[PDB]
């Protein structure tokens, strides 16, 4: 009879967090929903960065997608509505291939309380960019909290950060009217319970300059992942990647200086 | 210790200058 | 000799919270003091809602009231002053009849620190309270933090809320430019601690609309009671009620729309 | 020829700047063999702040030449918000150029930040602070004193401080009414740093601007206790002991 | 209670009247 899309995500907090990680970067975007999952690709309001979000359909406890949908969504609205879901709530996206509307359904962990919200969808012109394959000179996997804190600190110095990587460590440097900062992290032996490890996979050193405004947007995804990955190469966009535990990921692309 | 939100530096190229449609 | 009113409350913080629950909706009001207890009753300046407060004398560790008297208070001034009291402080109030000042005295537990504030009063003529005790079509009792969370959440969606309850449960609904929201609460038949229970008493289904500004003010009582009770009829005002435990109650009254 | 001090409890340096930054925009740091010495009036000349950090208190202290480094306290505070609280912190200067170097180290030892701050040229300005006995000296917990200024500021803009032999009172007035706060001297060998202690050579009754006292209470994280030294016609001293290592002193004159 | 904003009182003498250079 009815061509629904239905995704139940028991760990509903993932959805809340994913939208916290997008709402400041994107006003309106189009969620590509298919049998394989929820995919979102979009440049940010200013056309500076690109974000790519993948929630593989395996990662939902329940998933039904009769037909492919391209739902244009106001992210600000969707973020306010997710702010009405408790952190332990079971969340369900519901869409009837028909309708002008996405439904979000929140089951509280206590079982006598159930909220539903219905968002009015939007006609956005789907465009998707083709991401080239690339070998990276430098790949840095470090705790996410640390990357968040380095970007945060250094924004108080300058509007750019220089990232300098070697086999031994990685250096972050800024400079502004107050003066200059430099933050050095060394590669870890390997910390005793691990995701305090800094790892570098380098085939060639890099010295690249990035904008602190966009990096500090990117670190809003920090609650999603205990670690972060930076992939760098000269004159080729930076990739910032958060794994969303065995469900998919959230990637951010940003051009370095010149 | 809260982020200072910084402006977009004048040299910032858009990602669309790198990846095509 | 002189006609004294004097009340000692060991859990001073009750009084503190009580004022948080009032200061933002009522500026000034008469306290009716008798041997029954402390009774307060005022309409907010926009004449839409009425708060009524009852502190029975047996709730006070010490209480004296030589004859019925009434004191005009600036709840704003009173609140400022109560923020000077410790959460553990023992609190005493003291005025004579026809006083132009109220004594508030705050005692630390160790008795090495003592503060006293002499607060200016006002002359206010306060009459009336032509409030008949009445039969409601629906009475609903639920955790106060839950009701507060609901008003908090529906106030992102719209600025009015339809309340609709039946035998099985009650539903709260809002709507605006973001979308629509419906929070549904079903009866906790079960077997539980009263601060998680949901219970409905019903003669006839009501479906009524209230502005969410006001409701959001009532919820400043939330620290006073683990529960909260809502009473509804056709176009009788809604009453929102918080039991200040072993002392009395705090009731807000709201006029529906149409 | 170079200055360098390494402080393990680097947080102290953070708290010190959080306490000065609001009162003082710029001050000169006198460096010498015997430690660090900062003195300043606030932007309106009402109060005076004096800070001593003795060189014994550092794990490492090196000072070739006496320096006077003109610092912008607000920049230096921004840069220290970037230090973690368990960070070992080092100050470093080169006498020539006017750059001060703040180096932060994680006790994990895997992360190290250096910030190079620019210095100003400032007026060398000492005021001579006189050796002195006081009629009354009140030792109390820094938090209670902080609570008291906050609460009375809801009442009026002055606090009267009445000091007897075995208690002190703090009173205010204003449009709402009066307020009075009475602390009694405590027995002690209860507790320790929640003792209230009064030494009274001569009873005082003195009026101060709550406006300024509340700037002083920003030092409250530096110490569990605060000392108040008072006489008629003589600036009040509000003193915070910093650890085993120095003090932060604030000066404010009373009415008449 | 956040701390009220209180103005400098009328009678406030400056510290300069007590200490010299």
């Amino acid at each position: 009879g009815p061509h629904m899309f239905e995704a139940r995500l028991v760990q509903g907090s993932i959805l809340k967090k994913v939208l916290e990680a997008l709402k400041d970067l994107i006003n309106e975007a189009c969620w590509d929903i298919s049998s394989s999952g929820v995919n979102l690709q979009s440049m940010d309001s200013s056309h500076v960065s690109l974000v790519q979000l993948t929630l593989r359909s395996e990662g939902f406890d329940t998933y039904r997608c009769d037909r492919n949908l391209a739902m244009g969504v106001n992210l600000t609205s969707m973020s306010k509505i997710l702010k009405c879901a408790g952190n332990e709530d079971i969340i369900t996206l519901r869409a009837e291939d028909n309708a002008d509307t996405l439904a979000l359904v929140f089951e509280a962990p206590n079982q006598e309380k159930v909220s539903d919200y219905e968002m009015k969808l939007m006609d956005l012109d789907v465009e998707q960019l083709g991401i080239p394959e690339q070998e990276y000179s430098c790949v840095v996997k470090m705790p996410s909290g640390e990357f968040a804190r380095i970007c945060r600190d250094l924004s108080h110095i300058g509007d750019a950060v220089v990232i300098s990587c070697a086999k031994d460590g990685v250096k972050f440097s800024a400079s502004g009217e107050l003066g200059n900062g430099n933050i050095k992290l060394s590669q870890t032996s390997n910390v005793d319970k691990e995701e305090e490890a800094v790892t570098i996979e380098m085939n060639e050193p890099v010295q690249l300059t990035f904008a602190l405004r966009y990096l500090n947007f990117f670190t809003k995804a920090t609650p999603l992942s205990s670690t972060v990955t930076l992939s760098m190469s000269a004159d080729v966009p930076l990739v910032v990647e958060y794994k969303i535990a065995d469900m998919g990921h959230l990637k951010y692309y940003l051009a370095p200086k010149i | 210790a809260p982020v200072c939100v910084r402006p977009t530096p004048k040299w910032q190229k858009g990602i669309g200058e790198f990846f095509a449609a």
